């Protein structure tokens, strides 16, 4: 045998020892999953809700911009629908982590918007399109409106993008916790603590509380080190919540005022161009519920021992090898800590 | 819908006269699937015109020998029913490393009596550096004192 | 010179080598120098120190 | 037999046929070497002579610059000798084809020159050296002198570098000619034309002139195609010869005037810095001698037949299989043409 220390005879072979080891693995995984389930479901719920809510906000803002174009500038439709749809598509693509340039979104928006304004509103009556696109930026026809929108939307979209990435990475690490594979020595110690009493012919004897403590503090020496980074993660997320609905929803008013501004100088512009050519409540409740789990990694061995069958009195208990009257007395964790450090730096910088 | 950002732009490479290089191109996400076309120095290349160049189903430009298809600014361009998108042009430059020469014979001692000279040349011509290849490393001439 | 460990004639010779000598030297090997010492019994050569332009 | 067409009996076995094939290979290579030797030695001689002449010019120019520093600016020596030697060493290294940046040569020259000017000429009396080096370019102390020298020397050094590269590549292709391996079918045809007459017991019979013509035009179909590119190479070299001695030799006057220019603003500069911190004959003769070999690739099969033993009368001659009264009637080449095209483009772009 390689696990069950044979003091007398034994009622179990090597294959039964392997079966007990696999059942020990399954029991540890089930206990960790039961410890992590409440927090996992909380973060999954909130991640799903925030993702759907941001998509709803983007769709509604695109709808409102399209509706205000339909009502106030019918001469710019249906071209207006194309560039508005492209703009808000790129908005959503940026929110969901794709490589999109915010300044380029706004600049392509105004580049597409100016030629149809000139041809349908200012000078009524395809090849000259690029000359108009160049004149848009060369003559600064929209004034400071493009840079105003650029900063207004970049500031909110970056915090939203990093909020979603932080929620997803929290889900990732919490899913990793209950799937943390342990050392072989810990496998054998857990097998001894939970099952090796059956090999000695005992039916209902439980392991000592102190033996459970030494075993758990033995194989969770790495997992407990995650607690500092998890606390910093929680506090940095709290720093970040203290934004994007208001901006995307006022975009239509800002664009309308920019169109008025360009129409204001039409006299000189046409001649020159003719010559030349409940959310805040949700994030607050989320942070207040997330602060209740700041001790998650430090209380984990206590959970494993308090939810495993143990003799708390340390009397007539199993010490891993014999029935006593009184008890005598990294790689995946490294990846978790790496990702936590990364997301914590990213969080703190948006502050 | 066609995207502006290319999924993977072709990378500029340095390849010897005999080396083989594959230029990767991943067109942007779009429905329908983007039709990838290769342009050498803003001019399309015909895969059937030369055995050295061929177009792959997964949008890759493979060159076996840097002889039948020399240096240039290769650019990948995706065409769709929506519009066209140009990728970042890769500067592919074919370089020839310097290669010295087989020694010549030792020259006769210029001086009949006393200290003479004997020369031996080693040129950098096998192969001669091309398109900014690294020059030959070391000395080109060998001189020894002789006593006649 | 005269050595302390043993009362025998010691000789120390220094020779200056300029940059112009190495850059104008077009020999086959690296600009090397050797030391030859003469005695009542015979001669002895030293290591070939090659002075090169860094 | 696989080469000698057996019309009657035969005096030679298969191994003698292989021996005749190898002797045919050696004879063809020797004939090509004899054809190419004059031109090869001409280009090798000229390459060597021009290399030595350019090195002499660079050494003389470095000597002249050092002498004018000794005479006009003794306070800048011996530091002046260090940066002049480094500058002209990099000059020669660029001339000989090494990867050297001309703009970097001039910029490092002035970067090294300015601190010693400041410490010995302007403010008489190691760690502050970098502050002076930065101030050189940040305050543009040398005016337009660095860019003037930059263009002045880059223009000449590039044409000289490409002249030497062209000479070396001509050596390369002419060296390749006599090492051109041929097809197996041509090996067998040459064996028939030169030796298979011996297998039929003939002692002094020579092949027909027309048979030599068909064989040579058979295996030199690829090599003759090089003639266009070789002619264009000759003419482009002629285009290039129609410049670097004058520039490198006036460098001292230009640098002296630049030093005067910097000394002109010393008043403000010291306070601000204290607060802040027969050749043309040779190339003509070379081109006139090189134009005598413009037909080299087109006259090559004619050379092989006129220097091989052939019956020019085409009477009582060997036709590859029998003695008649009257006669009836590539990868490496691709590389040669590729390099010729490349060097020709480079030449034409230069002039
Ligand atoms: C926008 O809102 C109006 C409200 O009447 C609706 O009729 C229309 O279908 C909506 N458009 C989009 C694209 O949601
Ligand atoms: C964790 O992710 C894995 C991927 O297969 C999945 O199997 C598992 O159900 C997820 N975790 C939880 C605890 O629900
Ligand atoms: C290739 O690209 C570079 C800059 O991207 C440029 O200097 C060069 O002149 C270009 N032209 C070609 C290869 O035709
Ligand atoms: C000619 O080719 C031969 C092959 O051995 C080479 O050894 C010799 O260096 C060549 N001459 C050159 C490179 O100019
Ligand atoms: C030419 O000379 C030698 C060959 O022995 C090498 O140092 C190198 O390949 C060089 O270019």
């Amino acid at each position: 045998l390689q696990v069950c220390l044979p003091k007398g005879p034994t009622c179990c072979s090597r294959k039964m020892e392997e079966k007990y080891q696999l059942t020990a693995r399954l029991n540890m995984e089930q206990l960790l999953q039961s410890a992590s389930m409440e927090l996992k479901f909380l973060i999954i719920q909130n991640a799903a809700v925030f993702q759907e809510a941001f998509e709803i906000v983007v769709r509604h803002a695109k709808n409102y911009t399209n509706a205000m174009f339909k009502n106030n500038y019918p001469s710019l439709t249906p071209q207006a629908f194309e560039f508005v749809g492209e703009f808000f598509t790129d908005v959503s693509l940026y929110i969901l982590g794709s490589d999109i340039n915010v300044d380029d979104m706004v600049n392509e928006l105004f580049d597409s918007l100016f030629p149809v304004i000139y041809t349908q509103m200012m000078n009524p009556g395809l090849d000259i399109n690029e000359c108009l696109r160049g004149a848009r930026r060369d003559l600064k026809v929209f004034g400071s409106f493009p840079k105003l929108i650029m900063t207004q939307v970049s500031k909110s979209l970056q915090v939203t993008r990093i909020f979603l990435q932080a929620l997803n990475l929290g889900i990732e690490v919490i899913n990793t916790t209950d799937h943390l594979k342990f050392s072989k020595d810990c496998g054998r110690m857990l097998t001894r603590m939970w099952y090796c009493s059956y090999c000695q012919g005992l039916m209902m004897v439980k392991p000592c509380g102190g033996y459970c403590n030494v075993v758990m503090q033995g194989c969770m020496a790495g997992v407990v080190e995650i607690d500092k980074y998890w606390r910093e993660y929680i506090l940095s997320l709290e720093e970040l919540v203290n934004d994007m609905e208001n901006v995307l929803l006022g975009l239509f008013s800002t664009i309308h005022d920019s169109i008025q501004y360009v129409q204001k100088n039409g006299g000189k512009l046409t001649t020159t161009i003719g010559k030349l050519c409940t959310l805040s409540s949700r994030r607050r409740e989320l942070i207040q519920k997330l602060k209740s789990f700041i001790n998650f990694y430090s209380a984990l061995p206590g959970y494993i021992c308090s939810h495993s069958p143990v003799a708390e009195n340390d009397t007539l208990c199993w010490n891993g090898q014999e029935l006593v009257e009184r008890y005598s007395q990294e790689p995946v964790v490294s990846q978790i800590i790496d990702k936590l450090k990364h997301i914590n730096q990213l969080l703190r910088t948006m502050s | 819908y066609l995207r502006k950002n290319f999924e993977q732009d072709p990378q500029g490479r340095e390849v010897p006269i005999e080396g083989m290089i594959v230029l990767h191109c991943r067109p942007p996400e779009g429905v329908p699937a983007a039709e990838v076309e290769w342009l050498k120095n803003e001019e399309p290349i015909d895969s059937e015109q030369d055995e050295n160049i061929d177009t792959r189903a997964d949008h890759n430009l493979i060159i076996r020998q840097a002889r039948l298809s020399d240096s240039g600014n290769y650019t990948c361009m995706a065409a769709n029913i929506v519009a066209k998108r140009r990728s970042l042009s890769a500067t592919v430059v074919v370089y020839v490393n310097g290669g010295w020469s087989s020694w010549t014979e030792w020259s006769a001692c210029n001086v009949r009596c006393g200290r003479g000279w004997q020369k031996r040349s080693r040129t950098c011509t096998n192969p001669a550096p091309l398109n900014g290849g690294a020059f030959c490393e070391g000395m080109s001439v060998q001189k020894i004192t002789c006593t006649a | 010179s005269l050595d302390e460990s043993s009362g025998l004639k010691v000789r120390e010779v220094f020779i200056n080598v300029t940059r112009q000598q190495v850059e104008d030297f077009h020999g086959p090997e690296d600009y090397w120098c050797q030391c030859v010492a003469w005695s009542h019994l015979g001669t002895s050569k030293s290591r070939k120190a090659s002075v090169r332009i860094a």
